[PDB]
């Protein structure tokens, strides 16, 4: 990208709409640790990853607000597989 | 006391059944209620109770004590739908009775099974009880009688589901055997003519409950039931979306849903599935899984079998029936029971106007004493019987190995097919090179140089292509496409057979 805000957003992008299935992959790392703010200021030593994740890694961190979009769209996506089974050609 | 007041009162008692007690220990032993178990499978407010207000009329052994009357008289019954079409239910109720069968009990339950009938819709039935009401007599065995008789009649007309939820003895355990589709919970439900206390008393055997008729066995081993489920939310969730897939009757065709999945994609992880080495096995599900729509396929007794594949999948919004072979378990050879579960799958697709795709990949039959004295013959011929009577689409696809009879036994073009695909790795032969030319040239010098040369022009899927066995060998990737056509196109077929006033199925 032309800067270092739009290249980061465009990768964040990238990797939520890039498919793998059949394998374990390493996405959710990727995908952590480019929106870390240490790694969006530029704090990143060689050992970087060793001290944010000292007992390993864990996966991505909710907050309030992610947790309501995320029930949000669960739960409408529940809904519309139920509302789709309904729908028959008509006898 | 009013007459609103004896109604009101009997409606209270017929919504408790045994009691609260009885309805406490039903819990206590993680089982729903009778009634519970239909306001989950129907959709809701859908539901009309019949009969709510029946009593016994038996006075044997002090039966006629009122404290000995309760309404509904352990059957709940009546109609609604799931998902908008209509259904009809029973559901019998442990807690009164031990849910027991009694004349008025069976009469109930009949009635549901000649408005089914008469309308054409499916009945699904949940099925616990402990068998005969002995107090009445012979009158529950005239009651399963009735039964039998309708659920006879009703093969080939309605779809008959039967779940089990509980257990099940005396001759209400036959049921199952009559309908379509038998389904248990797992360490809830039990199937058995007699319990333990019999087989210690009658033979030295020793067993236990589970061992004797448990769900696992009936899953695992008998091939009695079709699938087990976790627990008894669970496997009334399933059921819902197992319903969706069927007909009303057999005189309509098979369903068709919104589906949103393209038809004319292509699936690219097909073309290199199929190992190039013979001796390599791979997973037939990885092929049904990515040609169906959206990847939803439903497997029938995912334990039992395992070297045959029968279910229900989709492709373009129309229901259909698949059956492959399994390369991974016993080279997916044939052997009897995989030509039980074939063949009753195959036969209930055609009499319900479903299509079957068929994935071929059998390189014969299994061999041993073990499969030759138990009827190997008798029992092969149930499969290649069911495919040759079949007068709904067939498409068939061989995918690599088809040898020898299996070739035909597997719905092949000459037992009234519609289409025949092959890959580029299919082979089919009477048998494998090895046997073939080592018995054409049998004592004869050079053999091996022979062999070369049949390899050469025999160990491929042109000669058989070549004479019309074959309608076009096709790049896999382009499978789905193909099926999907050929399934749009030959849904309108009818065909005429000569009149018979039943089948002879080779038993
Ligand atoms: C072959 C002939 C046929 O057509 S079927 C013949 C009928 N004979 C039977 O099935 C025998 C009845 N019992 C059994 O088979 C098994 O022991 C059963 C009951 C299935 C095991 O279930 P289990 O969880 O142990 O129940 P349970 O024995 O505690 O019984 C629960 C409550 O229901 C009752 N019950 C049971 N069966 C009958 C029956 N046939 N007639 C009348 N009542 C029956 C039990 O008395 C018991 O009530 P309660 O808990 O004692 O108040
Ligand atoms: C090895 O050389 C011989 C394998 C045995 C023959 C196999 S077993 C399953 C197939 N069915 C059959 O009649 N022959 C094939």
């Amino acid at each position: 990208g032309s800067d270092r805000t739009e290249a980061l957003k465009r990768m964040a992008d990238a990797l939520d709409n890039y498919v793998i299935r059949g394998v374990t992959h390493n996405i959710a790392l990727l995908r952590e640790v480019i929106i870390n703010s240490r790694f969006v200021k530029g704090d990143i030593s060689t050992k970087f990853l060793s001290d944010v994740y000292p007992d390993g890694f864990k996966g991505h961190m909710l907050t309030k607000s992610e947790k309501n979009q995320l029930l949000a769209i669960a739960s409408s996506l529940f809904v519309a597989f139920q509302l789709r089974a309904q729908h028959f050609q008509e006898n | 006391t009013s007459v609103n007041e004896r109604i009101e009162n009997k409606r209270r008692t017929a919504l408790l059944g045994g009691g609260q007690r009885r309805i406490d220990a039903q819990h206590k032993r993680g089982k729903l209620t009778a009634r519970e178990r239909i306001s989950l499978l129907l959709d809701p407010g859908s539901f009309v109770e019949s009969d709510m207000f029946v009593e016994h009329r038996c006075a044997d052994f002090g039966m006629a004590a009122d404290k000995n009357k309760f309404p509904g008289d352990s059957v709940v019954t009546g109609r609604g739908r799931i998902n908008g079409r209509l259904v009809y239910v029973f559901s019998q109720d442990f807690t009164v009775f031990g849910g027991s069968l009694s004349g008025a009990h069976a009469q109930k339950i009949c009635k549901i099974m000649d408005q089914a009938i008469t309308v054409g819709a499916p009945v699904i039935g949940l099925n616990d009880s402990g068998g005969a009401r002995i107090q009445e007599g012979v009158e529950s065995l005239a009651g399963y009688a009735d039964i039998f008789l309708r659920n006879v009649t009703a093969s080939g007309v309605i779809p008959q589901i039967s779940l089990i939820m509980g257990p099940c003895a005396g001759g209400a355990v036959y049921s199952p055997a009559l309908t379509d589709f038998t389904f248990m919970v797992k360490d809830t439900s039990y199937l058995f003519i007699t319990g333990p206390d019999v087989v210690k008393s009658v033979t030295n055997e020793d067993v236990t409950q589970e061992e004797l008729g448990g769900a696992k066995t009936h899953t695992t081993m008998s091939g009695v039931a079709h699938r087990a489920f976790e627990n008894d939310v669970d496997a009334l969730c399933n059921l819902r979306d197992f319903f969706n897939y069927l007909p009303l009757s057999s005189q309509d065709p098979a369903p068709v849903r919104e589906c949103h999945d393209p038809s004319d994609r292509l699936v690219p992880e097909l073309d290199t599935i199929v190992p190039l080495e013979s001796t390599k096995a791979y997973n037939m599900v990885d092929i049904i899984h990515s040609v169906v729509d959206e990847r939803e396929f439903f497997e029938i007794m995912p334990n039992y079998a395992k070297n045959i594949i029968v279910g229900f999948a989709r492709m373009n919004g129309r229901t259909v029936g698949i059956v492959g072979n399994q390369p991974k378990v016993a080279s997916g050879c044939l052997d009897i029971n995989s030509s039980v579960k074939g063949a009753r799958f195959v036969r209930f697709c055609d009499a319900f106007n479903i299509p079957l795709i068929t994935f071929v990949d059998v390189p014969g039959f299994l061999p041993g004493t073990a499969q030759e004295y138990g009827g190997i013959i008798r029992h092969g011929a149930k499969l290649l019987y069911a495919f040759a009577e079949a007068t709904v689409p067939k498409v068939t696809v061989i995918t690599r190995k088809a040898y020898g009879g299996a070739y035909d036994v597997m719905s092949s073009k000459h037992l009234c097919g519609d289409t025949n695909y092959a890959w580029p790795t299919a082979e089919i032969a009477v048998m494998g090179a090895k046997g073939a030319v080592e018995i054409i040239f049998k004592g004869h010098e050079n053999v091996e140089a022979a062999q070369a040369e049949y390899i050469e022009k025999f160990a491929n899927p042109f000669p058989a292509a070549v004479r019309g066995f074959v309608d076009d060998i096709i790049q896999p990737s382009s499978t789905r496409a193909r099926i999907c056509c050929d399934l749009d196109v030959l849904a309108s077929k009818k065909v005429q057979r000569p009149w018979r006033k039943h089948a002879n199925i080779p038993l």
